[PDB]
C-alpha cells in the first residue's frame, strides 16, 4: 500500500422517516453501515501519520458545508454585497455518527498507539475499510461530544515553535458541560460545569504543557479578540446558536463555588463558519432548549514570545476542519 | 526566540559577478526559511520561500540552499537592479540582512571646512561643516580639533548613498557649539583618516582671520 | 495579483494614538494570514501581530498586545492596526503583508503594502532656518571648490533641496538629515564646483519645507574680506 487521496463515501445509521435534518442529509449522502466489520492487525508493520495533512479532514469539511448550507435555511444572507432572503423554518438539528470509508482498491490504515501524538511514526496499525461514528459537532474553544484519549491527556500540535498554529488537547475524562434556555429575555441562557472537574482538567492540562515547555510556567487567559464566535464558546443547540462567555473558565485569579455558571446568550444573527456572510435566522422557540453535552478537547492558542519564561495560552477555534482533525488524527487513506 | 544572523553584513560586488550571501539560525528550522529583496523606500519583495523555491516572476539568476541552520542566497551573473539589502526570515524573525554595493578602486576624500556664517552666529549658535567628496570605500574617520583640543559628543555625520555613476561616497561632519564658545577659540580644524590617504589630511581655518 | 496599499504617514506626540489602514484586493481576503511589521530607522524588521480575517483571531509580538488592536472588515477587504500610548521609540516604517499560503501559516510573505511612516514627537511644526557654507577661492581640494547651504533645524521631514532651480544637478549632494537632541532636524546641500568660474556663476540653494509652507532661496558665494 501508500499514501493516495480518492473520492471517499459516507456511511451512517440515519432513518429515513425522522425530521431531523442530519439523518435527512445522511439519509440522501450516505450508505447504510456494515454491522459486523473487521480490522486487520498488521504484523511488524510501521507507516507515517499526518493529521495536520490528511485529506480526509477536508472531504469531510466539504459534508458537513453542504449539511449546514441545506438544512440551516436563513431568514437573510448577506454575502458581499448580495442580500438573499427566504423561508427560514426551525428545523430538528441534532447530530448523528457519521462515518468515513475507503472505496474499492484503497484502505483506511488506523494508528492504535494509545498515546499517538498525531504526527510521526506508529508501530501499531490496523486496517479498516470506514472510520469510527464521528459526530460533526460545530464548536469553538471547547470540543463537543467527541471521543476521549484512551489513556492520558495529549496534546497536539503541528510545530510547537509557529504560534499561528492550532493545539488541540484531547481529554482523557470527561467534563460535562449542560446549558440550557429556561422556558420562562427570550435570548437569555446558562450553562453549568463542575468547578472541580474543570480546575481537575485544567490542571492536567497544565501538567502535559509542561512537557513541551520545560523550564517555563504554564499560564491561561481569556480570547484576546475577535468575533463573538470564537471569543466565547459557540455552538449549535437543536438549532439554536449559542454564544456561551468562557472569560471566568481561563481567568487566573477567578479559576468559592460548587458550579460554575456561564452566561449565554441566543444569537439570531451569526458570521457563518461554512462561507464567508452574515446570516439572520428566525427567534428562538418556546420551552427548555437544553443541550447536556461532554466537553472532549480544547482548542488553544500561544501567545507569541514576550522575557517572562512564562507561556499564556487562551482558547481559540473558528477554523472547524480542527474540529474533524480531533477526530480523524489516528486515520489516512492508502491505495491497495 | 530564534536568533537569526547574516554575513557578510556588508559586500561589494561588481556587475556580472556570482555572489551568495550566508544565513544563520540558533535552532534548527528544517526547510522553513524564506528570502526578500529590500530597497530604500520600498516594500520589502519575496524572492525564494521554503529555502529554495523561488518566487513567481524573480529572474533565475536567484536561486537558495541550505538546511537546518545554514542557509546560502546565491545571484548568478549580478545586475544593477540586484543592488539592495537581503534579508533571511524564520518565522517572526527576520535577520538584519546582508547589504550589496558596487566595488570600484580606492579613491581618497576631498575635504573642505566651512566657518559658521555670521548670520548664524547673531542667533546665538554656530555649526562648523567639514565635507569629505567622492571616496571610497566608505570607512573613514573625521576628528574635530579646537585649539587642539579633541571634540568628541558635540558633532553628528551623514552620509550619502552610494553614487550610481562614480560608486563613491559623500560625508559631512557638523560640529555645533555656542556663540559665546566659538569666539574663545581660534583655530579650527577636521581631521581625516581614509585609506586612500597616505597620512591624515588636516583642514582648518582661523577665525576671524581670511 | 495580490495587491495591498496603506494609508499615509501619521504625524503624533507622545501618548497618543494612530490608526493605520491596509486596504487589499486581487484574492480571497478570508483565506491569507494578514502580518503587520515594523522597521525603526537602522534597525531590522520587527514583528508586531498578525490577523486571521476570518473571524478576527489575533497574536502579538512581545509588548505589542498591551497597545495594539487588529481588526478587519470582511466586507470591504481591509485591515486596521490601532497603536495606543505611543511612545517615540515607536517611530517606524509599519507593513501589512500577506501570508502566501491559502488556509494555512507559512509566514512567507508574497504581498507587501508600501509602508506607513509613523513619526511619535513631542516637537511642534517649525520650517527650516538656510545658512550659506561659503566657498572660497584660496581653498581647494581635490582640484575643485565646494560651496552647499546649511538646512537648520525644522520639523518634520522632509525638505527638498535644489540648486538654480534645477539647472544645477551634476556633483550636487544632499545628506540624509540627522536628528538633533533638540528633536529638530538638519541636513547640508553641497555642490563641487570650478573654483575659477567662483566670480562669474551663481549658485542658488532652493529649499522647500512643505510641512511649514516655508521656501527659500539662497545665493551662496565667497564673502568679502
Ligand atoms: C510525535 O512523536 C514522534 C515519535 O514519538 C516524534 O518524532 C514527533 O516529533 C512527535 N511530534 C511532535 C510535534 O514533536
Ligand atoms: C496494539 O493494538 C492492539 C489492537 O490493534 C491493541 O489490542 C493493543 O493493546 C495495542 N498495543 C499493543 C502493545 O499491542
Ligand atoms: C487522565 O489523565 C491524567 C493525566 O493527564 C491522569 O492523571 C488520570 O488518572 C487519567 N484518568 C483516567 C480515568 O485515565
Ligand atoms: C450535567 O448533566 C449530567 C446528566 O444530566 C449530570 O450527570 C451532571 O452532574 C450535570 N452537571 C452539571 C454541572 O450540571
Ligand atoms: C479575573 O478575576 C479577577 C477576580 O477573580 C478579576 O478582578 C479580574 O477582572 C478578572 N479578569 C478579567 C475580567 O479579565
Ligand atoms: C459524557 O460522559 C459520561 C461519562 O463520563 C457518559 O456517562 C455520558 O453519557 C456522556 N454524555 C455525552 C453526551 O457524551
Ligand atoms: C451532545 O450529545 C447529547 C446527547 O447525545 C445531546 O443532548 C447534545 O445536544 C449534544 N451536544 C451538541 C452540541 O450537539
Ligand atoms: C554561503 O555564503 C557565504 C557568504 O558569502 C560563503 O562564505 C559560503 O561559502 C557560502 N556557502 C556555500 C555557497 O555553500
Amino acid at each position: 500500500w501508500k499514501e493516495a487521496k480518492t473520492t471517499l463515501f459516507c456511511a451512517s445509521d440515519a432513518k429515513a422517516h425522522k425530521e431531523e435534518v442530519h439523518n435527512i442529509w445522511a439519509t440522501h449522502a450516505c450508505v447504510p453501515t456494515d454491522p459486523n466489520p473487521q480490522e486487520i492487525v498488521l504484523k511488524n508493520v510501521t507507516e507515517n501519520f499526518n493529521m495536520w495533512k490528511n485529506d480526509m479532514v477536508d472531504q469531510m469539511h466539504e459534508d458537513i458545508i453542504s449539511l449546514w448550507d441545506q438544512s440551516l435555511k436563513p431568514c437573510v444572507k448577506l454575502t458581499g454585497g448580495s442580500a438573499v432572503t427566504q423561508a427560514c423554518p426551525k428545523v430538528s438539528f441534532d447530530p448523528i455518527p457519521i462515518h468515513y470509508c475507503a472505496p474499492a482498491g484503497y484502505a483506511i490504515l488506523k494508528c492504535n498507539n494509545k498515546t499517538f501524538n498525531g504526527t510521526g511514526p506508529c508501530n501499531n496499525v490496523s486496517t479498516v475499510q470506514c472510520t469510527h461514528g464521528i459526530k460533526p459537532v460545530v464548536s469553538t474553544q471547547l470540543l463537543l461530544n467527541g471521543s476521549l484519549a484512551e489513556e492520558e491527556v495529549v496534546i497536539r500540535f503541528e510545530n510547537l515553535t509557529n504560534n499561528a498554529k492550532i493545539i488541540i488537547v484531547h481529554l482523557n475524562e470527561s467534563v460535562e458541560i449542560n446549558c440550557t434556555r429556561p422556558s420562562n429575555d427570550i435570548r437569555q441562557a446558562h450553562c453549568n460545569i463542575s468547578r472541580k472537574k474543570w480546575n481537575t482538567t485544567l490542571q492536567r492540562v497544565k501538567e502535559k504543557l509542561k512537557e513541551k515547555f520545560p523550564n517555563k510556567t504554564i499560564q491561561f487567559a481569556p480570547s484576546s479578540g475577535g468575533d463573538l464566535e470564537i471569543t466565547t464558546h459557540s455552538f449549535n443547540c437543536r438549532g439554536e446558536f449559542f454564544y456561551c462567555y468562557t472569560s471566568d473558565l481561563f481567568n487566573s485569579t477567578y479559576m468559592g463555588g460548587a458550579n460554575i455558571t456561564l452566561q449565554c446568550r441566543i444569537k439570531q444573527i451569526i458570521r457563518m463558519w461554512q462561507g464567508v456572510g452574515q446570516a439572520m435566522y428566525a427567534p428562538p422557540i418556546a420551552g427548555n432548549i437544553t443541550c447536556k453535552s461532554n466537553i472532549t478537547g480544547l482548542l488553544l492558542t500561544r501567545d507569541g514570545g514576550k522575557k517572562n519564561d512564562t507561556e499564556t495560552f487562551r482558547p481559540g477555534g473558528g477554523d472547524m476542519r480542527d474540529n474533524w482533525r480531533s477526530e480523524l488524527y489516528k486515520y489516512k487513506v492508502v491505495e491497495i | 526566540y530564534i536568533h537569526v544572523t547574516q554575513s557578510p553584513s556588508s559586500l561589494s560586488v561588481s556587475i556580472g559577478d556570482r555572489v551568495t550571501i550566508n544565513c544563520q539560525t540558533s535552532q534548527g528550522v528544517g526547510s522553513d526559511l524564506h528570502w526578500y529583496q529590500h530597497k530604500p523606500g520600498r516594500a520589502p519583495k519575496l524572492l525564494i520561500h521554503h529555502t529554495s523555491s523561488v518566487e513567481d516572476g524573480v529572474p533565475s539568476r536567484f536561486s537558495g540552499s541550505g538546511f537546518h541552520t545554514s542557509f546560502n542566497l546565491t545571484i548568478s551573473d549580478l545586475q544593477a537592479d540586484d543592488i539592495a539589502t537581503y534579508y533571511c526570515q524564520v518565522l517572526q524573525f527576520f535577520g538584519r540582512g546582508s547589504r550589496l554595493h558596487i566595488k570600484r578602486t580606492v579613491a581618497a576624500p576631498s575635504v573642505f571646512i566651512f566657518p559658521p556664517s555670521d548670520e548664524q552666529l547673531k542667533s546665538g549658535t554656530a555649526s562648523v561643516v567639514c565635507l569629505l567628496n567622492n571616496f571610497y570605500p566608505r570607512e573613514a574617520k573625521v576628528q574635530w580639533k579646537v585649539d587642539n583640543a579633541l571634540q568628541s559628543g558635540n558633532s553628528q555625520e551623514s552620509v550619502t548613498e552610494q553614487d550610481s555613476k562614480d560608486s563613491t561616497y559623500s560625508l559631512s561632519s557638523t560640529l555645533t557649539l555656542s556663540k559665546a564658545d566659538y569666539e574663545k577659540h581660534k583655530v579650527y580644524a577636521c581631521e581625516v583618516t581614509h585609506q586612500g590617504l597616505s597620512s591624515p589630511v588636516t583642514k582648518s581655518f582661523n577665525r576671524g582671520e581670511c | 495579483r495580490a495587491h495591498l496599499v496603506q494609508s499615509g504617514t501619521a504625524m503624533k506626540k507622545p501618548g497618543a494614538s494612530v490608526r493605520v489602514s491596509c486596504q487589499t484586493s486581487g484574492y480571497t481576503f478570508t483565506a491569507h494570514i494578514l502580518f503587520w511589521f515594523r522597521q525603526a530607522p537602522g534597525r531590522g524588521l520587527e514583528w508586531v501581530g498578525w490577523i486571521k480575517p476570518q473571524y478576527g483571531a489575533v497574536n502579538f509580538g512581545g509588548g505589542f498586545r498591551d497597545r495594539v488592536t487588529l481588526t478587519r472588515d470582511v466586507y470591504r477587504e481591509i485591515a486596521y492596526m490601532d497603536i495606543r500610548g505611543l511612545k517615540p521609540d515607536d517611530t517606524a516604517v509599519y507593513y501589512c503583508a500577506r501570508d502566501r499560503s491559502y488556509g494555512d501559516s507559512s509566514w512567507a510573505l508574497d504581498a507587501w503594502g508600501q509602508g506607513t511612516t509613523v513619526v511619535v514627537s513631542a516637537a511642534s511644526t517649525k520650517g527650516p532656518s538656510v545658512f550659506p557654507l561659503a566657498p572660497s577661492s584660496k581653498s581647494t581640494s581635490g582640484g575643485t571648490a565646494a560651496l552647499g547651504c546649511l538646512v537648520k533645524d525644522y520639523f518634520p521631514e522632509p525638505v527638498t533641496v535644489s540648486w538654480n532651480s534645477g539647472a544645477l544637478t551634476s556633483g550636487v549632494h544632499t545628506f540624509p538629515a540627522v536628528l538633533q537632541s533638540s528633536g529638530l532636524y538638519s541636513l547640508s546641500s553641497v555642490v563641487t564646483v570650478p573654483s575659477s568660474s567662483l566670480g562669474t556663476q551663481t549658485y542658488i540653494c532652493n529649499v522647500n519645507h512643505k510641512p511649514s509652507n516655508t521656501k527659500v532661496d539662497k545665493k551662496v558665494e565667497p564673502k568679502s574680506c
